[PDB]
C-alpha cells in the first residue's frame, strides 16, 4: 500500500484519523505505524474492493 | 475609408466561480482591484491583477444591478434589484450610507466627476439625483414613459442623460433642477449607453440600432448599425474602439472615427453544461486598454488582450 | 414647420426639419468640435453646480 | 418603503424578474404585435413555474425559440435563486438557529 | 415646491457630515495621470504568470483490486454553471440525504 | 377618426396637422394625409403631403400612390417632375 | 469500463478544454480575509 500510495513522505489524515472528543489528551499524536494503519485501511478497501458497489 | 489602422483585439484570461450571473462590473482607478455585481445577491469583489480575486461582500437583499468606485473616498456606490441603493464604506470593511427615495428597483447608478451626487436609473422610471455626502438627495428625474435603463452625467455643460425603456433616450439638465431634451433617434428601447474619451459626442445603443449623438446643444453624431441583436452594453475605449456586448453572446468591437465598427466578435464563453442563451451581460475596458473584463450571465469574467499582429483588413 | 413648437417652447427642441435625419459629412479631427471646451468651462460649470 | 425581506424579498425578485422580461420580450420582435406580447408573460411565467418546479420539460409546440430560450435562461437563473438560497437555508437549519415552522419545513420540503 | 417639510423620521439624522478626500498614500489623481500602470501591470502579470509551479489471507479473497489509480476523475477545482448537482450539490445532497 | 366624424372637421384637420408635427410613423401620416387630402384641400393637401414625404425619408407605395393620385387629379405635368425627383431620390428598375 | 455509479459524468470537460490557451481561475474558498479591506494603514 505504500508503493500504492503516491507520495514519498507527506501523509494526510487519509482513511482513518482525527479521533478527539472523548480521549482528548489521551489519544495518539501520530506514528509511522499510524501511517501503516492508514495503509491498513487501504488494505481493507482493496481487501474488499467491489467493482460497482457503495463502499466505505 | 477605415483609417487609423484598427488593431485586432483578442483574449487575455478566463475567470469563473461566481454563484450567479454577473449583472455589473467595475474596476479601481489605479487598477489595484476589481469588483462585479452578480445574480447571487452577494456583491462580488475580484482582484484581477494576477488573475486573483479581491473580497466577498454580503448584505445585499437582492442581486446587485450596479456599482461605482468613488475617486475621493473608498466608498463603492451600490445598486441592486432590492431597490435599496447604498454607497458602501470599505474603510471599516463596512458600508457608507444607504440612499432612499427609490420607489422600485434601481436599474443603474452613476457618480458625478466633480460635484458629489448619486445618480440612479430606477425601474419605477425614476432617475434619482441625490445630494449624497450630506445624506441629502438632490432632485427626482421623471418624464420617461418606461423604466430607465441607463444613467450618465458629467461636469461639463448639462449633458445629463438616462437611457429609457420607452425608446426615447432621456436628456436631463440637472443644474437648474431641470432636464435637457428628448432623444427620439432610437426606434426601440435603448439598453446601451457609453461616454467616449473624445467627450464631444455622447454614445448610446439599442437592439434596433445604436444611436450616437453629438452634444451639448442637441446635435447628434452618427447612427451605428450592422449589429442586429439585443444590445446588453456599449463601452468606448481610448484607442477608438467600442465593444458592444449582447445578450446573445456576440460582442462587436467598434471602429468609430472610421464611421463603422472595428470588429464583429462571435465567440462562445459558455461555462459547463448549463448554457441556454446566456450572453455577455457587461464588459469593461482597462485603464491602459490592455485587457477587457468580460462579465457574462454564465458567471465567467474573461479579460481580453491582443497578440500584437499586423492584420488590418478592410471591407 | 413651426407648428411643432406649439405649446410650451423655451430652448431645447432641436427637431423641426428632417435635415437632422442623416448626419453631416463624416467624423473629422478638430480640437473644438471633437474634444471639448477649455478647462475654465468645466471650472465655472463645476463652481456653478 | 419596499423590500421588507422576510418572505417579501422573493416576491419583489419575481416581480422584478417579470419586469425586465417584459422589456426584453418587447425588444425580441422588431415589429410583431403589441397585445400579443402581454399574453406571453403568462405562458412563459407559468411554463417556467411548472417547468422548474416539476420534472416536465414544459415544451410549447411552435414556440418562439429565441423568447423561449431567453425565458428559459432567466428561468434557470430563477431556479438558481431557489437553489443557493435553499443551500443557505439548510445551513441555517442544521447548523444555524431554526426559525418558526413555515419557512423551516418549507425549505426542507423544497430540498 | 416650497412645501412638504413637516416632520422627520429615523435614518434621516445627520450622518457622514464630513466626506473623505483621496489621500496621497492610497490614490493620487496626479500620480494616476502620470502612472506607469500599463508597464506596472505588464510586469506584475509577468512575474505572477512567470513563476507558477506548486500472503495466504490476501489470496483467500474471492475478489481482487477493483478501484485503483482513479483519483483525478473527480475534478478538485471545477466551476460548473449547472447548480443542480455539480461538485457542490453532490456532496451537499449526499450529506443531507442518506 | 372620432374627431373626423364630427361636423366641425376643422379641429380634426388641424389635429391631423398636429399629428404630422408629432410622430409621423410613416403610416398614420401618409394615410391620414391621404384622408384629409381626399376630404378637401386638393392642391394644399398634396403640397403639404409632398413636402412632408419629401422631408423625412422617401417612400415606395405611398410615393407612387401619391404621384398617381396627384397625376390623376388634374394634370401630370407636376407629377412628372415629382416622379423624376422621387425616382432620383431612390433609383431602381421599378 | 463505462462510467462510475455515483460520479459518472454530467456535461464535464466542456469548460476545461474549451480555450486551448485559456487559463480558467475560480476561487470558491477565501479570496483574501476581511482583516484588511484594501484600506490605508494610516494608524
Amino acid at each position: 500500500y505504500l508503493t500504492e500510495h503516491p507520495d514519498p513522505n507527506n501523509e494526510n489524515i487519509v482513511g482513518y484519523n482525527n479521533k478527539k472528543c472523548w480521549p482528548r489528551d489521551a489519544r495518539m499524536r501520530l506514528m509511522k505505524h499510524d501511517v501503516n494503519l492508514g495503509r491498513a485501511v487501504f488494505w481493507d478497501i482493496k481487501n474488499r474492493l467491489p467493482r460497482s458497489v457503495t463502499t466505505v | 475609408p477605415k483609417p487609423q489602422w484598427h488593431p485586432p483585439w483578442k483574449l487575455y484570461r478566463v475567470i469563473s466561480g461566481h454563484l450567479g450571473w454577473v449583472r455589473c462590473i467595475a474596476v479601481e482607478p489605479g487598477n489595484q482591484w476589481f469588483v462585479t455585481g452578480s445574480a447571487d445577491r452577494t456583491i462580488k469583489i475580484w482582484d484581477l491583477a494576477s488573475g486573483k480575486l479581491k473580497l466577498s461582500l454580503t448584505g445585499h437583499i437582492s442581486t446587485v444591478r450596479g456599482v461605482i468606485v468613488s475617486t475621493r473616498s473608498p466608498y463603492l456606490f451600490s445598486c441592486g434589484e432590492d431597490k435599496q441603493v447604498k454607497c458602501w464604506d470599505l474603510e471599516y470593511n463596512k458600508v457608507i450610507r444607504h440612499y432612499h427615495g427609490h420607489l422600485s428597483a434601481v436599474y443603474g447608478l452613476d457618480l458625478h466627476p466633480t460635484i458629489d451626487v448619486l445618480v440612479t436609473c430606477s425601474r419605477d422610471s425614476t432617475a434619482r439625483i441625490w445630494d449624497v455626502r450630506t445624506k441629502a438627495s438632490v432632485h427626482t428625474l421623471s418624464g420617461h414613459t418606461n423604466a430607465v435603463a441607463t444613467v450618465r452625467c458629467q461636469a461639463a455643460e448639462p449633458q445629463i442623460i438616462t437611457g429609457s425603456h420607452d425608446t426615447t433616450i432621456r436628456l436631463w439638465d440637472l443644474v437648474a433642477g431641470k432636464t435637457r431634451v428628448t432623444l427620439t433617434n432610437h426606434k426601440k428601447s435603448v439598453r446601451a449607453v457609453v461616454l467616449h474619451p473624445r467627450h464631444y459626442t455622447f454614445a448610446s445603443g439599442s437592439p434596433d440600432n445604436i444611436k450616437q449623438w453629438k452634444f451639448p446643444d442637441g446635435s447628434f453624431i452618427q447612427n451605428l448599425s450592422g449589429h442586429n441583436a439585443i444590445i446588453n452594453t456599449l463601452t468606448v475605449n481610448s484607442d477608438g474602439v467600442l465593444v458592444s456586448g449582447a445578450d446573445n453572446g456576440t460582442m462587436h468591437l467598434w471602429d468609430w472615427r472610421t464611421g463603422y465598427n472595428f470588429q464583429r466578435v462571435h465567440a462562445a464563453a459558455v461555462q459547463p453544461g448549463s448554457l441556454d442563451e446566456s450572453g455577455i451581460f457587461a464588459c469593461a475596458f482597462d485603464q491602459s486598454e490592455s485587457r477587457l473584463l468580460t462579465a457574462e450571465a454564465d458567471k465567467t469574467i474573461k479579460v481580453y488582450r491582443e497578440d500584437d499582429d499586423t492584420a488590418t483588413e478592410e471591407t | 414647420d413651426a407648428i411643432a413648437r406649439q405649446g410650451q417652447s423655451k430652448d431645447k427642441v432641436i427637431y423641426s426639419k428632417y435635415t437632422d435625419l442623416v448626419p453631416k459629412e463624416v467624423m473629422n479631427a478638430d480640437d473644438p468640435d471633437l474634444q471639448r471646451p477649455d478647462e475654465e468651462a468645466i471650472k465655472e460649470i463645476t463652481e456653478k453646480t | 418603503a419596499k423590500t421588507v425581506t422576510k418572505q417579501r424579498v422573493e416576491s419583489h425578485f419575481d416581480l422584478e424578474l417579470r419586469a425586465a422580461v417584459m422589456h426584453d420580450i418587447l425588444d425580441m420582435m422588431p415589429e410583431g404585435i403589441k397585445q400579443n406580447k402581454a399574453r406571453t408573460i403568462l405562458q412563459h411565467l407559468s411554463e417556467a413555474w411548472r417547468c422548474w418546479k416539476a420534472n416536465i420539460p414544459w415544451k410549447v409546440p411552435g414556440l418562439p425559440t429565441p423568447i423561449e430560450n431567453m425565458i428559459l435562461r432567466y428561468v434557470k437563473a430563477k431556479a438558481d435563486w431557489w437553489t443557493n438560497t435553499a443551500h443557505y437555508n439548510r445551513e441555517r437549519i442544521r447548523r444555524g438557529a431554526t426559525v418558526d415552522k413555515t419557512v423551516c419545513k418549507k425549505n426542507l420540503g423544497r430540498l | 415646491l416650497s412645501q412638504l417639510s413637516k416632520q422627520y423620521s429615523s435614518r434621516d439624522l445627520p450622518s457622514h457630515t464630513k466626506i473623505k478626500y483621496r489621500q496621497t498614500t492610497q490614490d493620487a489623481p496626479e500620480e494616476v495621470r502620470n502612472r506607469d500602470f500599463r508597464r506596472e501591470l505588464e510586469e506584475r502579470e509577468r512575474a505572477a504568470a512567470r513563476e507558477k509551479n506548486r500472503r495466504r489471507w490476501d489470496d483467500d479473497v474471492v475478489f481482487k483490486n477493483c478501484a485503483k489509480g482513479v483519483d483525478d476523475q473527480k475534478k478538485d477545482k471545477r466551476f460548473v454553471n449547472d447548480t443542480l448537482r455539480s461538485e457542490f450539490h453532490k456532496k451537499f445532497m449526499e450529506k443531507y440525504i442518506k | 377618426e372620432m374627431e373626423m366624424k364630427n361636423r366641425q372637421v376643422n379641429h380634426a384637420r388641424n389635429i391631423w396637422d398636429r399629428a404630422i408635427t408629432t410622430l409621423p410613423r410613416v403610416n398614420q401620416f401618409w394615410y391620414k394625409y391621404t384622408y384629409m387630402e381626399e376630404m378637401l384641400g386638393n392642391v394644399a393637401g398634396a403640397r403639404q403631403v409632398f413636402e412632408r414625404w419629401m422631408e423625412w425619408q422617401p417612400e415606395e407605395q405611398a410615393w407612387h400612390s401619391y404621384i398617381n393620385f396627384e397625376l390623376r387629379y388634374k394634370e401630370v405635368d407636376r407629377a412628372r417632375t415629382i416622379y423624376e425627383r422621387f425616382v432620383l431620390v431612390h433609383p431602381d428598375v421599378k | 469500463e463505462v462510467v462510475l455509479h455515483e460520479d459518472k459524468k454530467y456535461y464535464p470537460t466542456a469548460e476545461e478544454v474549451y480555450g486551448p490557451e485559456v487559463e480558467t481561475i475560480v476561487q470558491e474558498e477565501d479570496t483574501q480575509p476581511l482583516t484588511e479591506p484594501i484600506i490605508k494603514p494610516v494608524k
